[PDB]
RNA sequence: AUCCGUAACUUCGGGAUAAGGAUUGGCUCUAAGGGCUGGCAGCCGACUUAGAACUGGUGCGGACCAGGGGAAUCCGACUGU
RNA sequence: CGCCGUUCCGAAGGGACGGGCGAUGGCCUCCGUUGCCCUCAGCCGAUCGAAAGGGAGUCGGGUUCAGAUCCCCGAAUCCGGAGUGGCGGAGAUGGGCGCCGCGAGGCGUCCAGUGCGGUAACGCGACCGAUCCCGGAGAAGCCGGCGGGAGCCCCGGGGAGAGUUCUCUUUUCUUUGUGAAGGGCAGGGCGCCCUGGAAUGGGUUCGCCCCGAGAGAGGGGCCCGUGCCUUGGAAAGCGUCGCGGUUCCGGCGGCGUCCGGUGAGCUCUCGCUGGCCCUUGAAAAUCCGGGGGAGAGGGUGUAAAUCUCGCGCCGGGCCGUA
C-alpha cells in the first residue's frame, strides 16, 4: 500500500529542516541509492561506494563517476567535445 | 600424546633409545601400554585379554616397566 | 570445421600443467561411458629446455637441453588450442589411454615423449612448441 | 552460576584479550584465551573477491612453522593467483602475442609494397 | 496492557498515548496456531491468542512499575552547547 | 645558554650471492676463517613513542599462614642452535641392447632420472635453487536482521546424600567432570570445480537476492570445525559409604560420576546478508606464497646436491609478580 502521499524517500527525515530542503534532498537521495545497469556486464548491480565512486558487484569494475548520480551531465558533454576534437585533431 | 594402532609399530617405538618407561594399565574393556618417549606418551590400546600378556612378556628387557593400580 | 585432431599444439588451462604446451595425441570429440565429454590424449613439456648459448660448451648444452614431459587426458574445455602444429611420430602403441592403468606403461609413455621430443628439439624445428608461454 | 574471571592482568575487552568457556578435569568453568582468527589469502588479482583454497587460514607467523603443501597448490602462481585468473592470464598472453605477429606481417607487408 | 475512538492546524512527515470511553481477578473449559516416522495413521511439543460458563461484599495493571488534560499568546525552527 | 628543522643546502651503503689474488690454521684428506681487488646493492632517514593497539609459543591436577597458567606431579608447545646436525624417510634408484639361466634373476655396456595423483576444483610426507620482482597476511568503522556452536537457565526420568512427614507429598533441596596439543567424524561456510543447457521462466530468504557472463538438478573440491569421539584419562577430580595411621598420610578400599527433551530465553562466539556516510573507519615490526632461472648436484653408484617430512640432541638470560 501507498504509505506516504509525497516525502517518499525523505519521510526519514520526520518534520525536520523544511519542506523545500527535504523536497530537494529527495531528488538527491534517490538516485544516490540507485542501482544503474553496468555497461560492462549488463547487470543492474552499479551501486555508489563513496563520493563520486561506483563499484559493479558482478564484474567488480570501479568507476569515477558524479557525487550523487554515475555520470554527469557535465562529464558526458565532455567526453563528446573532446571526442570531436580528437577528430579534428587527427582529421 | 600419540596414539598407536598395531603391535609392531609399538615395540618399535619400546626399542627408541629415547624411551623412559612403559605403564600397563588395565581397564575393564581394554589394556593399554603407555611408553613414555622424549616427547609423545605413546599409547596402544588392546582389547583382546590374551594378546595383552604375549606382549606384555615381549617387552625389550632394559626398558623399565611399571604396572599401574 | 574441426580442428582438435593430433599433432595439434594446445596450451593447458586448467591442473598441475597450466600454460604448458602439448600435443593432441588422440582426440575423442563424442567422449566416451567413462568420460562423456569431449577430451583428448595429449603429450606435453612438463619442463622445457633452458636457454643455451654460443658461450657454452658442449656438456653444458647437453645438460641444458633436457625435456621433462607429461602424458595426460583433457577435458576439451582445458585446453586452448592453437594454429600451430607439431608432427613428431610419437609410437601409439606405447603412448595410449591404456598408460592410465598401470606407471610401468606410464613411465613409458613418458620416456617415449621425452626421447622425441629431445631428438625434435634439436633440430630447430617447431621453435615456438618448445618455448615455454611466459604469462 | 560460577561467576568467571580473567587469568591475566588485562581486564579490558581488547581485540587480544578474547576468551572461550572450558569446562576442564576437576568439573569447573574457566577461561581460556583464543587465537585470533587467521585469513587465506586474497587472490593476487586484486579482482576476484572470495579468498584462495587448499591454503590454511592462520596467522602470518604461523605459516613459518608449516611445510610447504600447506601454504600453496599444484599449479602456476599456485596459492597466490586464483585459478579463475591464471586461465585468464594464459589466454591473455597467448592471444596477445598472436596479435604481435598478425600485426608484425601486415607491417611487413605493407612495407614490401611500399 | 487490550478493544474502540480521536479535532484544530500542518512543512502532509506529524499533531497522537490528541481528547474521550470500555475492559482487566480466580476457576473450569472450548477453538486455532506445529515437528518426526511410515487429503491417512501413529508418536512427540512450544508457548501464545480468541471465545464461553461459573464465581467472590464491584474486587481484580490489587504490591511494585507506571504521561493529568485542553484553548491560546511571546521567543527560539528543530537535535546540540 | 642555544633554537629551527626531520629529508630539508649531505661524498648519508661498513653490507652481500659470486669470482680472482694471497695468509693462516683443523676431524690437515681438503675445507673453514681471514686480508685485498672485482662484481652487486634505492630505501630516503639516528633514535624514542603504547603493562588497553600489532606481536610465536601452557594447559589439567595438587600444594601454602601468606605465592602460584611461575612451586611439585602429568601432559605439551614456540623460538634459536647444532652439519662432530645424529637416525630414518624423500631425491631413488628405470629402460634398451649383449651374454648366462627353464625360470627366479645374475653379469657387461648404452641411455634417463631436481617426486607423483586428479578432466577440474585441488590432493599426497618431503618434493633443489640466489640477486631481482609481484602479491598475501599483520590490516581495519558503525548499525540491522537471520542462522550455527557453546556456557547458563528450563523440562522429563535414574542414582547418592539431606529436609519435611500431626495430614498430604513416588515429594522438596543439593550434586551427578574431563584441559592443551594430535587423529577421526558431525556441523557450518564457499563469489570453488565437472556434466548440462533453462520461458509455460525458474531457484530462494524473515528481508533479500541469483541465473545463457550458465539457473534448477546431479557428482565433486576446499576452509573453519571452540561441537562429539578417541590418545590425553581415571591413575586424577568430585559425590557418597567404610576402614586405618605418628595419627599435620596427594592414606587405603566399595559404589557412583547415568538417560532424554526443549526455547524470539540470557551471555559469549563463529558465519551469512543488508543498511549509513559531502564520515569510508592506522602504521610498522614480523611471517608467507608466487614469477623468474643466475647456479649446484652424480654419472648408474659406496650414488650426489638437496629436503618447509618423521624422530632424536642442546638451550631460552634480564625486570615485574604480595
Ligand atoms: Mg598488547
Ligand atoms: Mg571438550
Ligand atoms: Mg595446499
Ligand atoms: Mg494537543
Ligand atoms: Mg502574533
Ligand atoms: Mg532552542
Ligand atoms: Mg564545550
Ligand atoms: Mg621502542
Ligand atoms: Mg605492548
Ligand atoms: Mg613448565
Ligand atoms: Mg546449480
Ligand atoms: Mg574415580
Ligand atoms: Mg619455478
Ligand atoms: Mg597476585
Ligand atoms: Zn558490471
Ligand atoms: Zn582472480
Amino acid at each position: 500500500a501507498k504509505r506516504t502521499k509525497k516525502v517518499g524517500i525523505v519521510g526519514k527525515y520526520g518534520t525536520r529542516y523544511g519542506a523545500s530542503l527535504r523536497k530537494m534532498v529527495k531528488k538527491i537521495e534517490i538516485s544516490q541509492h540507485a542501482k544503474y545497469t553496468c555497461s560492462f556486464c549488463g547487470k543492474t548491480k552499479m551501486k555508489r561506494r563513496a563520493v563520486g565512486i561506483w563499484h559493479c558487484g558482478s564484474c567488480m569494475k570501479t568507476v569515477a563517476g558524479g557525487a550523487w548520480t554515475y555520470n554527469t551531465t557535465s562529464a558526458v558533454t565532455v567526453k563528446s567535445a573532446i571526442r570531436r576534437l580528437k577528430e579534428l585533431k587527427d582529421q | 600424546p600419540r596414539k598407536i594402532e598395531e603391535i609392531k609399530d609399538f615395540l618399535l617405538t619400546a626399542r627408541r633409545k629415547d624411551a623412559k618407561s612403559v605403564k600397563i594399565k588395565k581397564n575393564k574393556d581394554n589394556v593399554k601400554f603407555k611408553v613414555r618417549c622424549s616427547r609423545y606418551l605413546y599409547t596402544l590400546v588392546i582389547t583382546d585379554k590374551e594378546k595383552a600378556e604375549k606382549l606384555k612378556q615381549s617387552l625389550p628387557p632394559g626398558l623399565a616397566v611399571k604396572e599401574l593400580k | 570445421g574441426k580442428f582438435m585432431k593430433p599433432g595439434k599444439v594446445v596450451l593447458v588451462l586448467a591442473g598441475r600443467y597450466s600454460g604448458r604446451k602439448a600435443v593432441i595425441v588422440k582426440n575423442i570429440d563424442d567422449g566416451t561411458s567413462d568420460r562423456p565429454y569431449s577430451h583428448a590424449l595429449v603429450a606435453g613439456i612438463d619442463r622445457y629446455p633452458r636457454k643455451v648459448t654460443a658461450a657454452m660448451g658442449k656438456k653444458k648444452i647437453a645438460k641444458r637441453s633436457k625435456i621433462k614431459s607429461f602424458v595426460k587426458v583433457y577435458n576439451y574445455n582445458h585446453l586452448m588450442p592453437t594454429r600451430y602444429s607439431v608432427d613428431i611420430p610419437l609410437d601409439k602403441t606405447v603412448v595410449n589411454k591404456d598408460v592410465f592403468r598401470d606407471p610401468a606403461l606410464k613411465r613409458k609413455a613418458r620416456r617415449e615423449a621425452k626421447v622425441k621430443f629431445e631428438e625434435r628439439y634439436k633440430t630447430g624445428k617447431n621453435k615456438w612448441f618448445f618455448q615455454k608461454l611466459r604469462f | 552460576v560460577q561467576r568467571l574471571t580473567y587469568r591475566r592482568r588485562l581486564s579490558y575487552n581488547t581485540a587480544s584479550n578474547k576468551t572461550r568457556l572450558s569446562r576442564t578435569p576437576g568439573n569447573r568453568i574457566v577461561y581460556l584465551y583464543t587465537k585470533k582468527v587467521g585469513k587465506a589469502p586474497k587472490s593476487a588479482c586484486g579482482v576476484c573477491p572470495g579468498r584462495l583454497r587448499g591454503v590454511r587460514a592462520v596467522r602470518p607467523k604461523v605459516l613459518m612453522r608449516l611445510s610447504k603443501t600447506k601454504k600453496h597448490v599444484s599449479r602456476a602462481y599456485g596459492g597466490s593467483m586464483c585459478a579463475k585468473c591464471v586461465r585468464d592470464r594464459i589466454k591473455r598472453a597467448f592471444l596477445i602475442e598472436e596479435q604481435k605477429i598478425v600485426v608484425k606481417v601486415l607491417k611487413a607487408q605493407a612495407q614490401s609494397q611500399k
